[PDB]
């Protein structure tokens, strides 16, 4: 009634629990147990529930534990259902609280536990056996660390440890994979208009001073690590954070994606260095650029189009400059028309250059990046009614380096950047 | 700089050293290549473009080869709104009415403070010669300085063009720069200097009256220029270099696009801790060559280190080489320690481990020149990156000691580290530098 | 040619520390550091002396011969200092409340807080250690300790903000230092923390940390232009409170001046690279714009006085 | 189809669409309300899924009573104008209102189907 919530003071568990635990390898010959990878099925979930589906503080291991093991190595089937209850909790919540599992748990010393979802195996050694852990510490200690670190968005947690090879079956199915389902559905169905607000970041302004990064549905930061969803986390558990909520009021070009909103809190964020952007375009008041991103795009004018190239690649490119000389000339929080700075989600974006005519522009892309992309990229140019592999208009390093052949190939191939207006 | 590749002939000859137009365009948009490189470019785009790059700020060079000191370039007020270009020199001022033995200690000090600072070698540069009225002694003190054999630049103070005539063809192949140039005498100054394009000191009474000798001067055809900022207090002097700055800066004037020469040591009256503080002030408030009574190594270690810390570009953090870094000689039972590439971590850890005055075959691998916890954030300082570091440096001619210290941030490195050197002894250290020593003591 | 007429729509607040016709006041001005020729500088920036709860065995030489017969104590060391030096105000470290040096309760320190701030006259600054949790238990006391004289508690760091802020100027109308690591970010972000806990610009400072020449300097000197410049050019309301840098706290630590003249014959005076270290490192944040600076060796804080009186004189 | 194959008879000099238009909030149904009224059901209390919450603001007297505005217009009467005015009366009076039918629209059109209105037109107890 009074909103009182008591912190608890340490992890009711034998085994030692610290941060300086995590990435320990320890030996195959004393895994007792092993649960997951290719030799058993394991998951893991965390969903929102209702105040009556979840009692607060409730632990229920179902099926036998480690106890009955008697031989050196385990083998059976570990699920684990994690039920949050709060008034601020989301659903868009729940895929950032499973992420931290993966830390959670290892932060126990006897216990490794790597993977996704339900790609994950858990392995423990007999030393934590020894020295007394079970399978409900495994629930001790992920109550005890979702009612710390989200303990703002979440008021009751129930964990359900399932190791009967039916009901962990029955779970997953149940409950398991419809989440995991929907979750990629919004992931791949949110676009901007449906939105109303977009987030701001400014963690990279350490070393890019007049940098703002806009996250917006179908533009992902471009560090890579940033999106809508984790924007609206990071806001919502941590509110003096750096992700800021963005209203998507006053808008000015819808195609190029001009917000006067948007230009307001940038020039705000930026201690007024950056005045005007477009989400949307790169030649007309681009976004700035920090130094984390994983893929830069420049301008070539002679083939009408643009080219790209990521970090791992070392060679020259039909622009005539490296990804370092690209680099030091678009990162730093500076305005660059006619380069950016952007991750590997953003190139299949259906707002990959809207404002000047989409990602149809895209001429040249090195050999294992077009490989990495062209599924999602088909897709997208197959919205753009293009071929069903338009990847395949696009040149390559192995192909032709040099702008000539560059051009011949386009003229070869009837690539569509070729017949399109003049990028600038 | 895509505002200029509009003007470019745009035939991707290759002839100016850059495979196409698009990358000569962008590397003279920096400002790192003039325009003039390009042989095919149009006429009238060349002239239009003179003016449209020609930086703020002009750059003067001083000095031969080994002495060779470039002043100037600026874009910005503050470092962190884009670098901050040429870093400003010192020189030590020795004066005509000066003894012997003053003379012979001054060199003394320039040639015994000299010194490296990661990769840096932190001297004097410049030996601004004064005149003091004496004409023989003048030319007797220039010669001495001459043949002494300090590796300085050579900057002569003199209002009198009579004595000048005589004491440039001295040092006149060494690229000096000539001061001395007033409202009076700026004529017979700049057909003394423009001959061999030798930079020329201006100097005046206030901003307006050296605003005005600058026009006379450029109306003459003299760029070479090098502002002398007036005031006949510090208050008056800090005043009018800021003015300079702040008017070729954010004017956008020309006129005032000159580096400034400051001469401390008579503003500070030769004292050594006033003379270190109007320098910190300088080096941050726009002072680029800035002369004083003498140099020791405690005006050095500040001076030059906050130098070195201020012109370091802010998207460029300095780095130290890669590989095995052999402290204290450790040949043969020795400690092995790993730490990052950055060029501060290294120096503290290099400086913690010298005062624990014992061997430590010390190894950096690549990390792009980020700190211990960012490095590893970003994917460089990783325990593949150390255990291939340690396979390929050639850290095998050790046998028996085969302990490798790991900093105490990278904590989750330990399992890696031990999966991919089943040989090596992982352990990992502490969280600060200062443990360093009583840790290796143990 | 046109006089450049930068006009700053911001305004740094003033902190008022101390009671008494000793009290000094920080922050107040509109303008760039010692840029008199633009406009209004508000109060002159302020030089504090360091002292030590304890006897100050790692210091140089040179330093322990000055404080010779007043270093036992730490009520004699700060009315020596006050007598004879007469600094702006006087910088009183508990190392003793040091976790990982000869770890001593709060109460211990306390009491030797309230001694000294009752035998000297000048404002007092009490500083605690490195660890965040040891800080918040050692302010409470000290805060309850010595109370009616509006003291500076410095380290209120984002860890413990809350305890600081609440022993300190909730309750018992102290001052306190918001530190922030080298980030206009970070600061930003204490500063939010603070004014939304209950405590507005006029009872707390800021520390953005600082560094010694040549070790991360540049990180301080850009963080303290951009504080500047977003505070003033940008009128950002969060960032319009004074700034105070500890300088000899790391200047005097460094190898350029601890060592002697023994371990580094070519180097020369010992006591004057520490007095170097400590003006050049000084004159730098004064430049970039902080608002008071902590110092060491007395002849550094004359230095760095006469600095301040000839370029705002 | 119709409709929209009608749209090239558009006569756009004809056109004069008012630049008036309001936020409203709806969909109060019964399910709808319970669901709201479980929010100030204290957990370790209950029960959930019931009308005791409305019912506890009734009887304690927080809230004086409910009034069920509906119905019409008439030309006989200013046209909106009773039903906006009844209603403004009725939450001034701690009366939370249900409304229906063309009232209830007369109450969107002005702008009563909104959380802002609580604190611009409702009493205390409201
Ligand atoms: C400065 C800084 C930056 C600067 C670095 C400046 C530079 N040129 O290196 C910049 C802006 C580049 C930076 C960037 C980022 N940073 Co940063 N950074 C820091 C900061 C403030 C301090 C790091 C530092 O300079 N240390 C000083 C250097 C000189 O020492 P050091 O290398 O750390 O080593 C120390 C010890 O380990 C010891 N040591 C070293 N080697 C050895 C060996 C032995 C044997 C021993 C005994 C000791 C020892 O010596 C030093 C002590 O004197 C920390 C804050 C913190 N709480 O730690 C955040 C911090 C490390 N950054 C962080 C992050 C996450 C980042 C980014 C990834 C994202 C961001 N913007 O925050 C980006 C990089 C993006 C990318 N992938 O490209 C996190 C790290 C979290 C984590 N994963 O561990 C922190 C904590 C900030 C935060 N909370 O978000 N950062
Ligand atoms: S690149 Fe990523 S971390 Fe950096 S500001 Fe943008 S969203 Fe934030
Ligand atoms: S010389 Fe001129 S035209 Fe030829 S490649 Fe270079 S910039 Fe292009
Ligand atoms: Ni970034
Ligand atoms: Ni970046």
């Amino acid at each position: 009634a009074r909103n009182i919530k008591i912190k608890i003071t340490e992890i009711p568990i034998p085994v030692s629990f610290a941060a300086a635990f995590e990435g320990e390898r320890i030996r195959k010959n004393d895994m007792l147990a092993e649960f997951g990878g290719n030799k058993t099925k394991a998951w893991e979930l965390v969903m929102c529930a209702d105040q009556g589906e979840v009692e607060d503080h409730k632990i229920e291991v179902i099926g036998p534990d480690i106890d009955t093991i008697d031989k050196a190595p385990g083998r059976m089937p570990l699920g684990m259902l994690i039920k949050v209850s709060g008034t601020n909790m989301q659903k868009d919540f729940e895929p950032v609280l499973e992420r931290r599992l993966h830390y959670f748990l290892n932060y126990i010393e006897g216990v490794m536990h790597v993977g996704q979802r339900n790609l994950t195996w858990v392995r423990i050694g007999k030393e934590a056996f020894e020295k007394g852990f079970r399978l409900k510490h495994f629930g001790e200690v992920i109550y005890a660390k979702m009612l710390d670190e989200f303990g703002s968005v979440v008021d009751k947690c129930e964990v359900t440890i399932i190791t009967d090879p039916g009901k962990a079956e029955e779970l997953e199915g149940k409950y398991a994979v419809p989440r995991y389902k929907e979750r990629d559905a919004r992931l791949e169905s949110l676009v901007d208009e449906k939105v109303d607000t977009f987030y701001s970041c400014n963690l990279c302004q350490s070393f890019a001073p007049a940098h703002v990064c806009i996250v917006t549905p179908e533009r992902l930061g471009l560090c890579g690590a940033v999106s809508w969803l984790d924007a609206k986390a990071t806001l919502e558990l941590n509110p003096t954070g750096p992700c800021q909520a963005v209203p998507k009021e006053g808008v000015v070009d819808e195609n190029l994606g001009i917000w006067e909103k948007v230009n307001e809190t940038v020039s705000k964020i930026s201690q007024g260095a950056v005045t005007s952007v477009t989400l949307y375009s790169i030649l007309q008041d681009p976004m700035t650029s920090c130094g984390c991103f994983e893929c830069i795009t420049g301008i070539m004018p002679e083939a009408n189009g643009v080219v790209m190239v990521n970090r791992e690649f070392g060679a020259t490119t039909p622009l005539g400059m490296t990804f370092g000389e690209l680099a030091s000339m678009t990162g730093g929080g500076v305005q660059t028309p006619g380069f950016m700075g952007h991750g590997r989600q953003f190139i299949a974006s259906k707002k990959f250059m809207k404002g000047e005519g989409g990602l149809g522009r895209i001429v040249w892309m090195p050999k294992e990046l077009k490989d990495f992309v062209a599924e999602k990229l088909n897709k997208t140019a197959k919205e753009l009614y293009n071929i069903d592999n338009f990847a395949d208009m696009i040149c390559d390093e192995t192909i032709a380096t040099e702008s000539e052949e560059v051009v011949k190939f386009l003229e070869e191939k009837g690539h569509p950047a070729l017949k399109m207006d003049p990028i600038m | 700089g895509l505002n200029i590749f509009k003007l470019t002939p745009k035939k991707n000859c290759k002839d100016c050293g850059f495979p196409t137009c698009l990358a000569f365009s962008m590397k003279v948009a920096a400002g790192a290549v003039e325009i003039g490189k390009c042989p095919h470019m149009s006429d009238e785009a060349m002239e239009k473009l003179a003016e449209a790059t020609a930086p703020i700020m002009k750059t003067i060079t001083i000095g031969k080869g080994d002495n060779e000191y470039k002043l100037g370039g600026e874009t910005v007020l503050f470092r962190h709104e884009k670098t901050f270009v040429n870093r400003n020199r010192f020189a030590v001022a020795f004066s005509d009415s000066m003894d012997d033995a003053e003379v012979d200690a001054k060199i003394q000090h320039i040639k015994d403070v000299d010194y490296v600072r990661i990769g840096e070698q932190m001297k004097t540069e410049f030996a601004a010669i004064k005149y003091a009225g004496n004409k023989d002694k003048y030319l007797a003190l220039i010669n001495k300085i001459k043949a002494s054999g300090v590796k300085v630049a050579y900057a002569l103070v003199c209002e009198d063009v009579a004595v000048m005539k005589e004491a440039l063809p001295l040092v006149k192949d060494e690229n000096p720069l000539v001061y001395g140039a007033n409202k009076d005498n700026f004529k017979e100054m700049v057909e003394l200097v423009k001959g061999d394009k030798l930079a020329l000191g201006v100097k005046a009474d206030g901003l307006e009256a050296l605003y005005g000798l600058v026009e006379e001067i450029q109306k003459l055809g003299y760029k070479n220029l090098v502002l002398d900022p007036g005031g006949k207090s510090i208050k008056e002097a800090f005043e009018n270099t800021v003015q300079i700055r702040r008017i070729n800066i954010e004017g956008q004037d020309r006129t005032f696009g000159y580096p400034s020469i400051i001469f401390l040591d008579e503003l500070t009256k030769a004292d050594k801790f006033m003379e270190v503080a109007l320098s910190t002030l300088f080096t941050l408030k726009y002072g680029s060559l800035l002369v004083l009574s003498d140099m020791d190594y405690s005006r050095a270690l500040p001076l030059y280190s906050i130098r070195q810390n201020v012109f370091t570009d802010p998207q460029k953090p300095m780095t130290v080489d890669l590989g095995i870094h052999g402290i204290n000689n450790p040949d043969e039972n020795s400690p092995v320690l790993c730490t990052v590439d950055f060029a501060l971590t290294y120096f503290l850890v290099s400086g913690e481990v010298e005062r624990s005055k014992v061997p430590v075959w010390m190894v950096i691998p690549d990390a792009g020149g980020y700190s211990v916890l960012t490095s590893w954030a970003a994917g460089k300082f990783t325990g593949a990156a150390i255990a291939d570091e340690i396979k390929k440096c050639g850290i095998a001619e050790k046998t028996k000691n085969r302990t490798l210290l790991i900093p105490g941030k990278v904590a989750v490195l330990k399992g890696e580290l031990e999966e991919l050197l089943p040989d090596w002894n992982i352990v990992i250290s502490s969280t600060e530098a200062m443990f360093i020593p009583k840790l290796l003591k143990e | 040619f046109k006089k450049p007429t930068q006009k700053f729509s911001g305004k740094i607040g003033e902190v008022e520390i101390g009671t008494g016709e000793k009290a000094l006041k920080l922050g107040g001005e509109s303008v760039l550091p010692f840029y008199t020729f633009d406009g209004d500088t508000g109060n002159t920036p302020k030089v504090g002396m360091e002292i030590l709860d304890v006897y100050p065995e790692d210091w140089i030489d040179p330093l322990k011969d000055i404080y010779k017969d007043v270093a036992k104590d730490p009520v004699k060391w700060a009315q020596f200092v006050e007598e004879k030096y007469s600094p702006d105000f006087i910088c009183l470290r508990l190392i003793s409340a040091d976790p990982n040096g000869t770890d001593a309760a709060p109460e211990d320190c306390a009491k030797t807080a309230k001694a000294v701030v009752e035998a000297i006259k000048t404002p007092l600054v009490v500083a605690g250690t490195g660890n965040h949790e040891k800080d918040a238990k050692l302010f409470e006391k000290v805060a309850q300790e010595t109370e009616g004289h509006n003291i500076l508690l410095m380290s209120a760091v984002e860890d413990n903000y809350k305890s600081v802020g609440a022993a300190g100027v909730m309750a018992y109308n102290d001052k306190v230092v918001a530190e922030s690591s080298v980030d206009i970010n970070l600061a930003k972000q204490i500063n939010i923390l603070m004014n939304q806990l209950g405590i507005d610009n006029t009872k707390f400072v800021d520390n953005v940390g600082c560094a010694a020449g040549g070790y991360g300097y540049e990180y301080v000197i850009s963080t303290l232009d951009r504080v500047k410049l977003a505070a003033l050019g940008q009128d950002d309301k969060t960032l319009q409170v004074p700034i105070i840098s500890p300088v000899s706290f790391e200047a005097c630590k460094v190898k350029e001046a601890m060592d002697s003249e023994e371990d580094s014959p070519q180097w020369g005076s010992q006591e004057d690279r520490t007095v170097s270290m400590e003006v050049a490192t000084a004159s730098g944040v004064l430049a970039s714009g902080t608002d008071a600076v902590i110092l060491r060796h007395p002849k550094s804080v004359e230095v760095i006085r006469n600095f301040i009186k000839e370029l705002l004189g | 189809k119709e409709a929209i194959l009608n749209f090239k008879n558009r006569d756009q000099s004809k056109v004069m669409i008012p630049e008036l238009k309001c936020k409203a909030i709806l969909g109060y149904s019964v399910e709808e309300i319970i669901n709201k009224l479980d929010k100030v059901v204290n957990t370790q209390i209950g029960p959930m899924q019931t009308v005791k919450p409305l019912a506890d603001v009734l009887v304690s007297g927080v809230l004086r009573g409910a009034a069920a505005v509906v119905g019409c217009n008439n030309p006989k009467v200013v046209q909106d104008s009773a039903h906006i005015e009844t209603i403004k009366g009725l939450i001034k009076n701690d009366v939370i209102v249900v409304v229906t039918g063309c009232a209830a629209q007369a109450a969107a059109k002005y702008g009563l189907l909104q959380k802002e209105a609580a604190e611009k037109y409702a009493g205390p107890g409201l």
